[PDB]
């Protein structure tokens, strides 16, 4: 062991050990050894992320846990302070766990495999820096961590439009990230302290006006990262123009910072702007919702319609956020987790039908499930995993936050019901898109024009593996969602204890 | 005071280094280059090695009141030889190559720096004048050194031009605080002689604001900069974005802190101005340049504007701010420039476009300046974001919330035409390359002046991108150096 | 049948019009433990008439 | 209530071993049907 | 049309006002030495004046 | 705009600058009118 450094090896192991990708002997070209090597370095990362969380993680303390704090530059309060929360962990075990699936997802690509997987375990080393990491400035050393190597991710693999999409979200996380600094700074610099961790952070006592400015700057820097839908337009052209490994843990992790952080340093530690912003923040996911069900079903484009299917899914987060209960907060947490899962399944079937119809197009691509029989099968269960079907992790984290928003006592009566009716006209608007594609891509009689063209073969044994290990924790979650409740139950009960001592 | 002859063994090293190399050149001639930049390196390591026991004494004001030896000039001094010495790494078979001599090159550009490093300390109004104007002239002749070039001869002209006209400006204010102090020369002694504002004191301030804002590039001052950058030598402009700038930013601090401490809200509303409209204009004209050079002479337009963030907060820490950021710009420029260097040596190009697709060809020249401009643009791992960190963590403190909302958005405007030139040579196809990498060369480190090249990028490589986290030596270093400012 | 279109969009057709009354199921159900608070058939059957009756 | 850790600490090696073994058992990217090279264009 | 059409509209729009400032900016350094002196020496009567009230 | 225009979501003058134009206003108007609906109805 418990003296051991855990986190500061489960961040700096993924990036010291893609150092090494260069010095791989490779005489073929084509990237074997890389991918192996990648695919064991994602392994031995998750194994020790696993093994501190089943040994050094206490499910029935608040606090932070698996604590370092060593002293990076102490003239400014730079602290190399990692920590693993209930907000963390399961954030963490979900990075671990995506990011090693989408290693082993990434392996048809042969362009440049050394720099592809080089950016993937420095990804997967930067990840999990921005849910471990408990001092401000590295939080937004690792917020922006992801700025060069999704950029290159983006623009150098997967899609024609890729060069504005990697452009387009290189500037707008940056000029976001801009505000994740200057918000660090105020709230670092107020009273008469400049001690930058977050625990100290949360325990300072900011006025109101100061809260205020400082959730303005986070909440632009959030509802960037976070889809927020009038700062959300860097997502379709970044999603739907990468490759289904990138665009895996692109919208699998990436947006659940931005909604991890959404509570960490806007709700732990602003709560009095927190209680005054949360209608904005119910009704802007109400708009997620609705306007990215909406935009799913409008896309005539796969890639576009998944990417705003996973905008969509978000705002059931930002209700949970905004509601001041116990269940609504765990139901954000929940959907922050299942959707990551169910989304990363969705990804990863779309660039294999890609792969195999060469096509994105939904007025192309007709009866394909006669030929590709496994993909049609997995693609169902993976979309029918979106529509909050029950026996799956989508629908529990949905309930849970219709109750827990509903039966929150904060809110006026016409307000709840007005927004718990709007909520849940995503609930006919999802299976909408979601099966109006189903039957678009894969039912119906064979498109001749296009199996003359290219080669409609079946799924892989590795792809069936990918889908099933995808699959397995959201039927474990949607059956049983006390198996990832008792993660988190303790600290959001915390945070929600914190958090309405503001409310009248 | 007591002359103490012991301060000036670092630039008395580097003046006879400059003999030898100049005696060296006229007794053997061009074979003389076969041996001559080694010396100048032995001798620019001297120097700094010579700094060493110099770090761990006073303040020692050198000689009749002329010259400062303490952990500033110190500091700046170990810069502007660090400059030079990563100059001429650069400056073996660039120079060489353009069918012109490397000792008379190598003469100048030690004078160029020895001026560098008496502005680095200096009291004397007059001292100060003779140094900057030997950093000047030695500028100038460096800048139309390759003569055969249209380019070279134009950017050197105009730039004699607009740095005689800020010399004279300069000196008309040096002469204006001559009158205003009664009789005296030394900064301290104008210090004490003058203590409220009027007009005329204004008046110098402004005329030696201009001057200093020449060497600086700040904004109504930076159009020699471009011109330059495009015209002169590349190991030369190399040396004017980092040697030069800090003998800039060391006279400025030597000068506004010593000389005016009584106008100091006057001179840090000039430098708010200048800080502000130099970032901007710095930032925004290199989205436009197509060539590399031209590039870096508006990024290091845009670098001035963000070391005088630091400068105008007028704090420990940002004094602080400032030293680290030149600090880490020296690695990140003269990394940048060396591989600018390297291509236009493989290819005989500078457009941003002819960098298309270099992956494949020269993968240590593209991990090279990717990681450089990178580092210049403020991404994580490297040096250049702790920089920033520092210039907006200080900066903060000091309330000037509009000048770090100011770097922010500009650096994020940077980050566009620096990821440009890391989209041409990693993101671009081999079948969207261009001429110049088609037509590429074997890379070869053995013809003449390849190999310092290449030690001189992976040592510039390894600084900016591992000198970011392990820069709290780096910072121990920069705020020991802050001590010895006034009112700190 | 997926080969056939027709069977595609009666399937697509039965969900999405279940789900037209899904959507108001889950509306009665979250307001019913809004009100109640029981998830009980009988719980609610007879906490909606101490509700009702009071005021 | 049962605990996540048993579950996840019987299941992860089962993971690891058959992230291994599916590895090895492609049989569409590493053919002539696949034309392409990993990137979706 | 709403999303691809105003909100990009006002995202394309921030990044096409920031590049013809600077495609127009950059006819300030027109290449006239003497004209570059005229700049300092009017930034010198100019920061002269505005230094004192 | 012409890529949106295909299969389903097939109208004529949809991708016109005064469809553009009024359905603009009607979507980000209701924005404005539930943001500051939830701002001025709901407490807290
Ligand atoms: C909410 C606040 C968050 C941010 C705050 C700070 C702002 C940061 C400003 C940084 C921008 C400056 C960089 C220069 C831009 C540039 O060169 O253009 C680059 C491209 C155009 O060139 C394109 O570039 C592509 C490639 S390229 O280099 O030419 O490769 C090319 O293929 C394509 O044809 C070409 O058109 O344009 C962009 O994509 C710029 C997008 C950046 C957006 C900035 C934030 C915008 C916030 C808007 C909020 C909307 C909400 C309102 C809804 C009602
Ligand atoms: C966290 C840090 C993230 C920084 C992201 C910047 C990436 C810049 C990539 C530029 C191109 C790389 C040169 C390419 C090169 O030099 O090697 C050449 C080698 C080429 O292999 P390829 O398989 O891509 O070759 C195929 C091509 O020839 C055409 O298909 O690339 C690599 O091995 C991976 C590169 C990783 C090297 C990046 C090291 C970054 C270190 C900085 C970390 C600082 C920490 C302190
Ligand atoms: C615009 C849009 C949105 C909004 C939205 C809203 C506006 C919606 C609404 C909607 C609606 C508002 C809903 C409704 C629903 C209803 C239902 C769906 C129906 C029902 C009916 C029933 C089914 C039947 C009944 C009957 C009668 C008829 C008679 C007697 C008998 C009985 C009772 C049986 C937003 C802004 C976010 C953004 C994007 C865009
Ligand atoms: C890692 C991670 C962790 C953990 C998890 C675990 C805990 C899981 C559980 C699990 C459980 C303990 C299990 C139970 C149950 C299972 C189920 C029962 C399964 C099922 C399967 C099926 C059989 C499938 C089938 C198929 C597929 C393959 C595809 C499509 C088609 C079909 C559907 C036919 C957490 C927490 C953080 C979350 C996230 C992730
Ligand atoms: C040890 C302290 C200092 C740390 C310094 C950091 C750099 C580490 C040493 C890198 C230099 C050795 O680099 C070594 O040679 C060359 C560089 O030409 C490269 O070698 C490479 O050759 C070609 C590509 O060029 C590949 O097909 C091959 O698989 C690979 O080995 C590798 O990088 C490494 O094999």
């Amino acid at each position: 062991m418990s003296t051991f450094p855990w986190l500061t090896t489960i961040i700096l192991f993924p990036i010291v050990a893609a150092l090494a990708i260069p010095f791989i002997p490779d005489p073929t070209g084509k990237g074997r050894p890389i991918r192996w090597y990648a695919l064991a370095v994602g392994l031995i990362d998750f194994a020790l992320i696993v093994y501190a969380f089943t040994n050094f993680y206490d499910l029935n303390t608040p606090g932070m846990q698996l604590w370092e704090s060593y002293d990076w530059i102490p003239e400014i309060g730079l602290r190399w302070s990692v920590g693993a929360d209930g907000l963390s962990m399961p954030l963490i075990l979900l990075t671990g766990f995506i990011t090693t699936l989408a290693i082993l997802a990434a392996w048809p690509v042969t362009l440049k495999p050394r720099l592809f997987y080089f950016l993937m375990l420095a990804m997967y080393g930067g990840q999990i820096a921005v849910f471990a990491v408990q001092d401000m400035l590295v939080f937004f050393l690792a917020w922006e961590l992801e700025l060069i190597p999704v950029y290159l991710l983006l623009a150098i693999w997967g899609g024609h439009k890729r060069q504005y999409a990697a452009t387009k979200f290189i500037l707008y996380t940056a000029g976001s990230s801009l505000f994740i600094l200057v918000a660090g700074l105020a709230m670092a610099f107020y009273g008469d302290t400049v001690s930058f961790d977050m625990q100290t952070l949360a325990a300072k006592d900011y006025a109101l006006g100061f809260q205020l400015l400082v959730y303005a700057g986070f909440l632009v820097a959030y509802g960037v990262k976070l889809p927020i839908v009038p700062l959300h337009t860097w997502l379709p052209d970044a999603h739907g123009e990468a490759t289904a490994p990138v665009h895996m843990l692109l919208a699998g992790i990436l947006l659940k910072m931005g909604g991890y952080a959404l509570i960490r340093m806007n709700v732990d530690m602003l709560p009095a702007a927190h209680a005054k912003f949360a209608p904005v923040l119910v009704i802007l996911g109400v708009v997620n919702i609705i306007y990215a069900a909406l935009t799913s079903y409008a896309q005539r484009n796969l890639k576009r319609k998944i990417a705003y299917s996973s905008i969509s899914h978000i705002g059931f987060v930002l209700i949970g956020i905004a509601s001041f209960t116990n269940l609504g907060m765990s139901g954000a947490v929940l959907q922050m987790v299942s959707h990551g899962l169910i989304g990363a399944s969705l990804f990863f079937l779309v660039g294999a039908t890609y792969d195999r119809t060469h096509t994105l197009i939904l007025e192309e691509m007709g009866g394909v499930g006669q030929k590709m029989k496994k993909i049609f099968a997995m693609f169902t269960a993976c979309s029918l995993a979106s529509l909050a079907l029950p026996g799956m992790s989508g629908f529990v984290a949905e309930l849970m936050v219709f109750i827990g928003f509903a039966t929150s006592d904060a809110y006026s009566l016409p307000f709840r019901v007005i927004v718990v009716f709007l909520a849940a006209v995503g609930v006919i608007l999802t299976p909408i898109y979601l099966l109006s594609m189903l039957r678009e891509i894969f039912y119906g009689p064979e498109n001749k024009e296009l199996v003359e063209h290219e080669a409609l073969v079946d799924a892989e044994p590795r792809e069936v593996f990918i889908i099933a290990c995808l699959l397995v924790p959201i039927i474990g979650i949607g059956l049983y969602p006390k198996l990832l409740t008792q993660i988190y139950d303790a600290t959001t009960g915390q945070v929600i204890a914190r958090a309405r001592e503001v409310l009248p | 005071g007591q002359l103490n002859a012991g301060t000036i063994l670092p630039e008395t090293i580097l003046i006879v280094t400059l003999l030898v190399v100049l005696l060296a050149d006229l007794i053997q001639g061009r074979q003389a280059d076969r041996w001559t930049p080694y010396f100048a390196i032995v001798g620019l390591g001297g120097a700094i090695a010579t700094m060493i026991p110099l770090w761990t004494q006073p303040a020692t004001i050198s000689f009749f009141g002329s010259f400062i030896s303490d952990h500033l000039s110190l500091f700046f001094r170990g810069l502007i030889a660090l400059s030079a010495l990563g100059t001429i790494l650069m400056s073996i078979r660039y120079v060489e190559q353009t069918g012109s001599s490397l000792g008379e090159f190598m003469t100048i550009l030690l004078t160029a720096t020895v001026g560098g490093m008496f502005i680095a300390g200096a009291q004397e109004l007059v001292f100060i004048f003779v140094a900057l104007e030997t950093l000047s002239i030695a500028s100038y002749l460096l800048t139309g050194y390759t003569k055969r070039d249209s380019r070279s001869n134009e950017a050197a002209l105009k730039y004699l031009l607009i740095g005689a006209a800020s010399s004279a400006i300069f000196l008309y204010g040096s002469s204006l605080l001559y009158g205003l102090s009664g009789g005296h020369t030394q900064l301290p002694a104008i210090a004490q002689a003058l203590s409220s504002e009027s007009l005329g004191l204004v008046v110098a301030l402004v005329f030696v604001i201009a001057g200093i804002s020449f060497k600086i590039s700040a904004v109504p001052f930076h159009q020699w900069t471009p011109d330059v950058y495009e015209g002169a030598p590349t190991p030369v402009v190399a040396f004017l974005s980092v040697g030069s700038k800090a003998a800039g930013f060391a006279l400025a601090i030597r000068f506004l802190t010593l000389a005016f401490p009584s106008v100091t809200d006057q001179w840090q509303l000039i430098f708010t101005v200048l800080a502000i409209l130099s970032m901007i204009l710095g930032n925004v004209v290199a989205l436009a340049q197509t060539s590399m050079k031209r590039m870096l002479a508006y990024s290091s337009i845009g670098q001035a504007g963000f070391v005088m963030i630091g400068f105008v907060v007028g704090t420990e820490a940002g004094y602080a701010s400032m030293l680290f950021y030149l600090l880490v710009y020296l690695f990140m420029n003269l990394g940048a420039f060396t591989c600018v260097i390297l291509f236009s040596l493989r290819t005989g190009t500078d457009q941003i476009s002819e960098y298309a697709g270099l992956y494949q060809k020269d993968p240590l020249l593209t991990l090279g300046l990717s990681l450089c401009l990178l580092s210049l643009g403020g991404i994580p791992p490297l040096a250049g974001f702790f920089g920033k960190i520092y210039l907006f963590w200080a900066g903060w403190q000091a309330g000037a919330y509009g000048l770090v909302l100011l770097g922010l958005l500009t650096s994020v405007i940077s980050i566009y035409y620096y990821i440009r030139v890391v989209k041409m040579m990693v993101v671009k196809e081999p079948q969207e390359m261009s001429e110049a990498v088609r037509n590429y060369p074997e890379v070869s480190w053995s013809s003449f002046g390849l190999r310092p090249l290449q030690v001189g990028l992976v040592m510039t490589v390894i600084a900016t991108s591992l000198a970011g986290i392990l820069a709290n030596p780096l910072f121990n270093l920069v705020n020991t150096a802050v001590w010895d400012v006034p009112q700190l | 049948w997926y080969d056939r279109k027709s069977a595609a969009e009666a399937a697509q057709k039965a969900f999405v019009t279940n789900r037209v009354g899904d959507f108001g199921l889950l509306l009665g159900m979250v307001g019913l433990f809004w009100a109640t608070g029981t998830f009980d058939f009988a719980g609610m059957g007879d906490r909606l008439t101490e509700l009702v009756n009071t005021g | 209530v049962i605990s996540v850790k048993p579950i996840l600490l019987a299941m992860t090696p089962v993971f690891i071993l058959l992230c291994l073994f599916f590895g090895t058992r492609n049989g569409f990217y590493d053919t002539d049907q696949y034309h392409g090279n990993g990137s979706a264009h | 049309e709403v999303d691809y059409n105003v909100v990009d509209g006002v995202v394309n729009l921030t990044g096409f006002v920031t590049m013809v400032t600077g495609e127009g900016l950059k006819y300030l350094q027109n290449g006239r030495a003497q004209f570059y002196a005229l700049i300092v020496l009017l930034a010198v009567l100019g920061f002269v004046i505005f230094s004192v009230q | 705009a012409t890529d949106f225009n295909r299969g389903i979501m097939k109208f004529d003058g949809a991708d016109s600058p005064a469809m553009i134009a009024i359905s603009a206003v009607l979507i980000l108007g209701f924005i404005a009118a539930l943001i500051w609906w939830a701002l001025h109805t709901a407490y807290a």
